[PDB]
């Protein structure tokens, strides 16, 4: 269950630019950040976790002036590095923290949709993928201590902090179940076959043809779609010519017994 | 760059005359600027919600467009327009 | 504005001392400057300082940064005439060349001589070319003394401070002429007299 | 100190075409423009990390150059009694590697006068006003006057100038001119400056003083239309000997 904040930022012309954020927890959309509100907004009644009011209205400072902060720096690199608009960059960084053991945390970001740089260690780092005039990026980055520090005590000490919050606020959500929906259909000529799950959560799930106690493989799984319920649906297919099979379905919610189907 | 995978679904199997969910899920696509408009017999809903914007660990954005419709044996399907997409696409909906 | 200082402008006795403050609001912080600009030329940097660092210390000048309060001061130590001019705040939001500046409108300071020996005197002095074109010169007079320049009638000169610096002796003076009738009795009728000065006959 | 300006004054019509030059011998990589109202603050105009790069900073019809590091020319296409101001320069050892952000280094600062005609530009008359015989018995120490007028602009650098060398002390000079006829915005100035030495001195009749103004004005090149002399950048003096 892994806490992924998201950043993305459009720079349209030196103009105009929008930077909106959002905060994952495992599959679960936690926040919102909106580039016309000030406030973040919780979506989730367990959003602010254990943190206080005040815990809270500090950290939502921290990330105002970030915003602004970094937007304008971007204008800025735009200038310095000769680079062109429109541009694109996007940010993922957060932690996942283990019961066991310590946590670890991430700070990446992409430029252009291709990774570029990341915070690890004490410092930041040019990714394999950003060519050699980039190194100037981070000579600049680098020589700026207050944020670096800040960064750290984000990923090390605060992000962690403000998990173990969510994760206790959130318990009973996190693990609630829901039964899907099953069904088969016909579908689009090659005669392949369709096997539809709708309507399920958390997300992990087993779908598959066989026509034994013995499955196959050749069985198609689509892609899992998410509805507005954060539940799922699931197209599973295969191809053939041999009539009689069916469809079978693992997952936590229908508890100890799956389901099959005929045909 | 990356270029919009359109896939038009409900919510529930579609009982024509039961109320149900029609959504439409845009992914894998970059930049992020996107058109999106549902479609009722080639008619723009002016009535539909939508996800935050997202990406994926590939860092294509991935976004979900919504509204209740009641199903009838009334064409429905979901207008696109990117970046990399030279006129507008429409995908239209299987029951 | 960003930043703002204060006062907005002081006059001092020199030897004695004077402390400049300084309030921003700029975020974030990354570090504080103190400008002197003397009359016309340009603003001279007297000392950095960044958050991490409390007092940084130029001659006689100490500047002390506060990053909580989000505030600095400036103190000047036994001021010299040379300390005159205005003292510019300076302030940082990023700690590389990335970073914005934001300016105060500065603070006005004006440093007047301490005359133990007062000698206030109103004299005449003639062209070494022309006839006979004077012009009346009042000087040696108390720092306490006031003498303004606006009149298109007669004309005199603001105050100022010439210091001889072989004789370690420093005098006021100030200017009078007209170019129509004039006495030098007249010129200086005008701004407070030391009733104590001596005259030309 | 290491950071050059030129011209430091420039009276010029409007539409002319102008460039103020400025160089710097450091090796510093950032440079700015500022400019500087009266009594306002410093106004950022246009900045440099290095050569090629020039950046906007206030929108100003100005534009700046940088083909090179050790040279920062700001141009002004077409000139206007907006641009009148006092224009600064500046370069930060700001960048590479240092426990602190480089201090800034600012040039002589160069005030330019934009006028819609040049008609009302004169150069100065001087004079020098030989020490009162009663205040030599006095306090025995003497006062000589220098009184330059009649001037315009106010671009002038008054310098007293005994035996040959330069002086500075005894010297006191107007913090500013005043103007000759203050209900006119454009009125010719006075300028006052005053030295003293001792009565020894003054009274030492091979003693030489000179008290010169260095009028800066129009330039050959500039077209003068009118009857009087032409009011170009000129040196105007006046000399007293002392005697007994
Ligand atoms: C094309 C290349 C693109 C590269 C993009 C860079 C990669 C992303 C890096 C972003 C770093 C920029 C962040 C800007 C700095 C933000 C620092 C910050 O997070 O401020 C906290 C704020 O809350 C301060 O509050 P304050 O009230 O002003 O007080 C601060 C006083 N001190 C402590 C700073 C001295
Ligand atoms: C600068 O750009 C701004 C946004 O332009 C955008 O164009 C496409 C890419 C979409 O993002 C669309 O939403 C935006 O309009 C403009 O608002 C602004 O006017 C532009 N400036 C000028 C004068 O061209
Ligand atoms: C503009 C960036 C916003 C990213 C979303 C963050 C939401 C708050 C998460 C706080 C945990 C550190
Ligand atoms: C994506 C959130 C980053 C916050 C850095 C202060």
């Amino acid at each position: 269950f892994p806490l992924r904040c998201l950043q993305i930022s459009s720079f349209a012309n030196s103009s105009w630019t929008r930077t909106d954020g959002l905060a994952w927890l495992g599959e679960l959309q936690t926040h919102s950040w909106s580039q016309d509100s000030d406030t973040v907004r919780s979506l989730k009644p367990w959003s602010q976790g254990t943190f206080s009011d005040q815990q809270w209205e500090t950290l939502q400072h921290i990330f105002r002036v970030y915003r602004s902060s970094f937007t304008r720096d971007v204008k800025e690199f735009a200038k310095m590095l000769r680079l062109s608009y429109p541009l694109e960059l996007q940010v993922s960084a957060g932690c996942e923290v283990h019961p066991g053991q310590a946590s670890n945390n991430f700070f990446h970001v992409a430029f252009q949709g291709k990774d570029i740089l990341s915070f690890q260690g004490t410092s930041w780092e040019p990714t394999q993928e950003a060519p050699l005039w980039v190194n100037l990026a981070i000579q600049v980055l680098n020589q700026d201590k207050w944020t670096r520090e800040t960064v750290q005590w984000l990923l090390q000490g605060t992000c962690p902090q403000f998990v173990s919050g969510l994760l206790e606020s959130g318990k009973s959500e996190l693990k609630k179940q829901v039964k899907p929906k099953a069904w088969l259909s016909r579908g689009p000529s090659p005669l392949l076959l369709v096997c539809h799950v709708s309507g399920f959560y958390p997300k992990p799930v087993w779908v598959k043809w066989m026509r034994g106690e013995q499955e196959q493989q050749g069985t198609q799984p689509g892609d899992i779609l998410p509805n507005a319920d954060e539940t799922w649906y699931l197209r599973a297919t295969l191809d053939v010519v041999a009539a009689g099979l069916s469809c079978r379905v693992k997952h936590s919610s229908l508890e100890g017994q799956d389901i099959v189907l005929y045909w | 760059q990356r270029t919009p995978k359109i896939q038009v679904y409900s919510r529930h199997p579609a009982e024509n005359g039961k109320s149900n969910f029609l959504n439409c899920y845009v992914s894998g696509f970059h930049p992020s600027d996107i058109e999106v408009d549902l479609l009722k017999n080639g008619e723009r809903i002016e009535k539909v919600e939508h996800s935050d914007l997202s990406f994926s660990k590939d860092w294509s954005f991935y976004l979900l467009y919504y509204t209740e419709f009641t199903p009838t044996e009334d064409e429905y399907a979901c207008r696109v327009n990117h970046v990399t997409l030279s006129q507008p696409k429409i995908v239209k909906w299987d029951r | 504005n960003q930043v703002e200082q204060s006062p907005q402008s002081l006059i001092i006795l020199e030897g004695k001392n004077c402390t400049l403050q300084c309030n921003y609001t700029v975020s974030p912080f990354s570090n504080l400057r103190w400008y002197k600009q003397d009359t016309g030329r340009g603003p001279v940097s007297l000392t950095i300082m960044t958050f991490s660092e409390n007092t940084k210390s130029n001659g006689r000048y100490t500047a002390t940064l506060d990053a909580d309060t989000k505030q600095s001061s400036l103190h000047i130590t036994a001021s010299q005439l040379s300390d005159s001019a205005s003292y510019i705040c300076v302030v940082s939001d990023r700690g590389s060349t990335l970073g914005r500046l934001y300016f105060g409108r500065g603070t006005q300071l004006t440093v007047w001589p301490d005359i133990q020996n007062p000698d206030p005197a109103v004299y005449q002095l003639r062209d070494s070319k022309s006839s006979d074109k004077s012009v009346c010169l009042f000087t040696d007079f108390d720092s306490q003394t006031n003498v303004s320049q606006k009149d298109s009638d007669v004309y005199i000169t603001d105050k100022c401070v010439l210091d001889m610096r072989s004789m370690d002796f420093k005098s006021n003076s100030a200017v009078a002429w007209s170019n129509k009738d004039f006495a030098c009795a007249n010129a200086f009728n005008n701004s407070i007299i030391p009733e104590d000065t001596f005259f030309p006959s | 100190a290491d950071i050059y300006q030129t011209p430091r004054y420039l009276v010029i019509g409007t539409g002319k075409k102008i460039t103020l030059e400025c160089s710097q011998t450091m090796g510093h990589d950032k440079m700015y423009w500022y400019q500087q109202d009266p009594g306002m603050e410093l106004h950022l105009i246009h900045y440099s990390y290095g050569v090629n790069s020039t950046e906007k900073g206030l929108s100003s019809e100005s534009t700046v150059s940088r083909i090179r590091t050790e040279h920062f020319p700001l141009t002004l296409e077409s000139a206007r009694p907006s641009h009148t101001s006092q224009y600064l320069c500046a370069s930060s050892e700001e960048g590479a590697l240092k426990e602190s952000v480089g201090t800034q280094y600012f040039g002589p600062g160069t005030r330019l006068l934009v006028l819609e005609d040049l008609k009302n530009v004169f150069p100065p008359e001087v004079a020098v006003f030989e020490p009162s015989e009663a205040e030599i018995s006095h306090t025995q120490k003497a006062t000589l006057v220098c009184l330059a007028t009649g001037f315009y602009p106010d671009h002038v650098e008054l310098s007293w100038w005994v035996n040959g060398k330069e002086v500075h002390s005894g010297v006191c000079t107007d913090p500013q001119p005043l103007k000759e006829q203050p209900a006119l915005n454009d009125s010719r100035y006075a300028l006052s400056s005053r030295l003293r030495v001792s009565a020894t001195f003054w009274q030492n009749p091979r003693n030489h003083f000179r008290c010169q103004v260095q009028f800066y004005g129009l330039s050959e090149n500039d077209e003068w239309t009118q009857d009087r002399a032409k009011p170009v950048t000129q040196i105007v003096s006046a000399e007293a000997w002392g005697r007994a």
